[PDB]
């Protein structure tokens, strides 16, 4: 007995479709993304490199493991016999890990670059991203040797269960404790950073009305004082080319806010009045472009990785305690739900990152 | 950029007439905003700034209103010497901008122009060169149009047009026109035609003379 | 007395470079910010950049940036806009002016500086009298032709004669300037006494006066 037997070919052919046209949107959008960044050198970074390190696992999957997942899924049987799925197995369980851990590899990036910006722009690099790819792909098979060691029926060792929970945090638990940890910290600093910038403008502003309405260079003085500690500060806020560019319409900010201060040391208050004058119309230019994607557009990894990969997990747990109430089909559906993660990851960085949504649209 | 458009491009006004230039801002410019003359190449004087503030010397007949987007500059009696390019600036935001301009034009009477002829000086026939110089002078209202006729029918080619802007006093404009000719061309005819049309009259204003004198 | 005082009008071949010049007077030129502005024939105006005198700082429009640089020179109180790489798009009217201020009752404007970008060769000028073909009223004039760059200056009888004058706008024709003026006066005036249009061409540094005689 096996569920699928009693599932007429009205379906079966309706059930080819579906899992023909799932496994070939993720071959053709994690191709689309690879290419992306294979065909552009502003692209060529080494964030932009773990991109395409994840969708060519999630390349894997499309190939290796979805279309010789189907005729199994389908059927509810195994035609191709022993020495071929030991290493159908080997793929699926490794290449559905390294999917995995490579958003953790990613996470790490966004976690080191907005905590650390300054440092670990020196250890980040091509070499330096390429062990992580490559130590997330040597410890992903280092998960599938345990089972090796011990017809018509495909599946993994579920006898020790040590192993089974040990596959279970290695790949799971562990990348999702540590994926709540970096987004927490992330998003904490993200917030605190437009705050910071908040309190900035806020002061800005609201010294500048200070010397408007001022009667004496005195107070002139520590109004414009306190816009250059502000401004010299924002300037900090967010290599060389595009940034020059936003740091500049500061270094005008500021030198207006120097030879003001002149005039106000000089004693000149009218003169001073004058030339902050020149400030709003300054700062008013500089508002447009005040008034966080890389930080929100994560929140919908963790999202679509939890609504993916926790069913399956759970579910993977539960299954060797306890039929409890169980079909072979919500087990066989939450495995397509972590397999659709290779299909939604790609889908994700065109909506979210702003470098693919101008590649797709051509 | 902000991008102040002006309204209208041109205005004909009767002394006496109170007048309300446009100006409005694609964006806000809150009340960083002003308003100038220039009568021609001559540098702008300032009439207006800061949308509502009057500057010191100009007179009371002028006077500004508005915030945001609508600016309204305000001649409530118009006089005579008033003519001119109305032109608002805003100072919100880099890069500065003004607008295109309101051209104040003003009525009095109609007037028929005074058209006088000219053959060419002995001087320039003595370089080899025939010019026929046309004035029609201090006419009203401006629009005019002057063709040449060398012994009977219409010549194109040669003609140079020029005209004054309006007049300070009598509100009233004048245009030159030069037929230029070669030597050889000007003496292998007889008789020089400047036909001009103007609403002072349907049929048109003709002046003429022979080289035969 | 403040005032800003100009350099004078330059021609200049396209490719090359020039300075404008903007001395400043009665007020201490380094305590206020001057602006630099352009505008054409038929035209709105543009700001070019402003520079501040007592540290030259600057800030220039996008639109002008390679363009236009704006420098300073303390010492005689005067302030300098070199454009570079001139095209036919860059003959207008430069002006600089110190801006409108909330705090000050006034703004002041320099008279403008004339550039004109050509390879056209200066050409002093022809200048034709023009007489009565041989009438309360009579109307003589001046023709004067064949000249460039612009300006000339014209007036009659070295200045006296203003009244019931029009002297028209300049007009090229490839690469040569036509301009001309009217002067009407009664019947007993002329021929009695004589008229005379004077014509400067500083380009040429060329005077001609020619007396109106009848034909
Ligand atoms: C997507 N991929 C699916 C793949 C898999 O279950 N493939 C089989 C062939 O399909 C089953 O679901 C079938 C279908 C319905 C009932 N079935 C079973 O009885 C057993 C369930 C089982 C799971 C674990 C251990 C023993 C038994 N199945 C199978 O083994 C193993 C994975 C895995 C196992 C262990 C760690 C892992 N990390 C990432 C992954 C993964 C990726 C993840």
């Amino acid at each position: 007995y096996i569920y699928q037997d009693s599932i007429s070919l009205p379906w079966k052919v309706l059930l080819v479709m579906l899992l023909a046209l799932i496994t070939l949107a993720t071959t053709l959008s994690n191709a689309f993304v690879i290419a992306t960044v294979y065909r552009t050198r502003k692209l060529h970074t080494p964030a932009n490199y773990l991109i395409a390190s994840l969708a060519v696992t999630d390349l894997l999957v499309s190939i290796l493991v979805m279309p010789i997942s189907t005729m199994y899924t389908v059927t509810g049987r195994w035609t191709l016999g022993q020495v071929v799925c030991d290493f159908w197995l080997s793929s699926d369980i490794t290449c559905c890990t390294a999917s995995i851990w490579h958003l953790c590899v990613i996470a790490l990036d966004r976690y080191w670059a907005i905590t650390d910006a300054v440092e670990y722009s020196a250890k980040r690099t091509p070499k330096r991203a390429a062990v992580m790819i490559a130590l997330v792909w040597v410890f992903s098979i280092s998960i599938s040797l345990p089972p090796f060691f011990w017809v018509s029926e495909c599946v993994v060792n579920t006898d020790h269960i040590l192993y089974t929970v040990y596959s279970t945090v290695g790949a799971f638990y562990f990348p999702t404790l540590l994926l709540i940890a970096l987004y927490g910290r992330i998003y904490v600093e993200a917030r605190s950073r437009i705050a910071d910038l908040e309190d900035n403008w806020e002061t800005l502003n609201d010294n500048l009305k200070v010397i408007e309405k001022a009667d004496n260079a005195a107070q002139v003085k520590d109004a414009l004082t306190k816009m250059r500690a502000a401004a010299l500060d924002a300037q900090k806020a967010t290599d060389s080319p595009e940034m020059k560019d936003f740091r500049h319409g500061f270094d005008i900010l500021v030198g207006q806010i120097d030879d003001a201060l002149k005039l106000a040391n000089e004693g000149k208050v009218k003169e001073a009045q004058a030339a902050a004058e020149q400030l709003k119309t300054t700062r008013n230019a500089y508002i447009q472009k005040y008034l966080r994607k890389a930080t929100k557009t994560l929140g919908i990894i963790l999202g679509a990785f939890i609504v993916c990969w926790l069913p399956f997990f759970i579910i993977s747990l539960v299954m060797p305690i306890c039929a409890c109430w169980f079909h072979l089909a919500i087990f066989d559906f939450f495995t397509w739900l972590g397999y659709l993660n290779s299909l939604i990851n790609p889908i994700i960085y065109t909506m979210s990152n702003e470098d693919f949504k101008q590649a797709f649209h051509k | 950029d902000i991008v102040l458009t002006q309204s209208p491009a041109t205005l004909s006004v009767t002394p006496g007439d109170r007048v309300s230039l446009s100006c409005r801002a694609s964006q806000s410019v809150s009340n960083y905003l002003h308003w100038y003359q220039q009568k021609s190449h001559e540098s702008p004087r300032l009439l207006i700034k800061y949308a509502s503030q009057s500057i010191s010397g100009i007179p009371s007949r002028f006077s500004g209103s508005g915030s945001g987007t609508d600016f309204t500059l305000s001649i409530n009696s118009v006089e005579t010497e008033d003519f001119g390019m109305y032109f608002c600036q805003q100072s919100n935001s880099w890069p500065l901008t003004f607008g295109a301009g309101t051209k104040l034009e003003l009525r009095r009477a109609d007037a028929a122009p005074t058209v006088s002829i000219f053959p060419p000086s002995s001087e320039q026939l003595t370089s080899g060169g025939a010019s026929v110089v046309c004035f029609l002078n201090n006419f009203y209202p401006k629009d005019i149009n002057v063709k040449w006729k060398i012994d009977g029918s219409e010549r194109q080619n040669g003609v140079l047009n020029s005209w004054t802007d309006q007049d300070s006093k009598d509100s009233t404009y004048s245009m030159s026109s030069t037929l230029t000719l070669t030597k050889d061309e000007y003496e292998r005819h007889n008789s020089y035609t400047c036909e001009a049309t103007h609403k002072t009259s349907t049929s048109p204003i003709v002046k003429s003379f022979n080289r035969n004198e | 007395q403040i005032q800003l005082q100009q350099s004078g009008p330059e021609l200049v071949k396209p490719g090359a470079s020039v300075k404008i010049s903007c001395k400043a007077s009665g007020y201490t030129f380094t305590d206020f910010y001057i602006n630099w502005m352009k505008q054409r024939p038929g035209q709105g105006l543009e700001w070019i950049g402003w520079i501040f005198p007592g540290s030259g700082n600057t800030h220039y429009n996008e639109k002008f940036k390679g363009k236009a640089t704006l420098i300073v020179d303390t010492s005689s109180s005067t302030a300098f806009m070199q454009l570079n790489s001139l095209t036919s798009e860059d003959s207008a009217v430069y002006f600089c002016t110190r801006p409108v201020s909330y705090y000050y009752d006034f703004d002041y404007w320099g008279q403008g500086t004339t550039l004109t970008v050509s390879s056209a060769k200066t050409t002093a000028p022809s200048v034709y009298p023009l007489a009565p073909v041989c009438g309360s009223s009579v109307t003589l004039g001046c023709l004067v032709k064949g000249y460039f760059p612009e300006p000339v200056t014209l007036t009659w009888n070295s200045g006296s004669l203003s009244s019931g004058v029009h002297t028209f706008p300049a007009v090229l024709q490839s690469d040569l300037y036509t301009l001309s003026s009217s002067v009407t006066v009664t019947s007993s005036t002329w021929p009695s006494q004589s008229i005379t249009c004077n014509v400067a061409h500083p380009a040429s540094s060329t005077k001609v006066d020619k007396k109106i005689e009848p034909r």
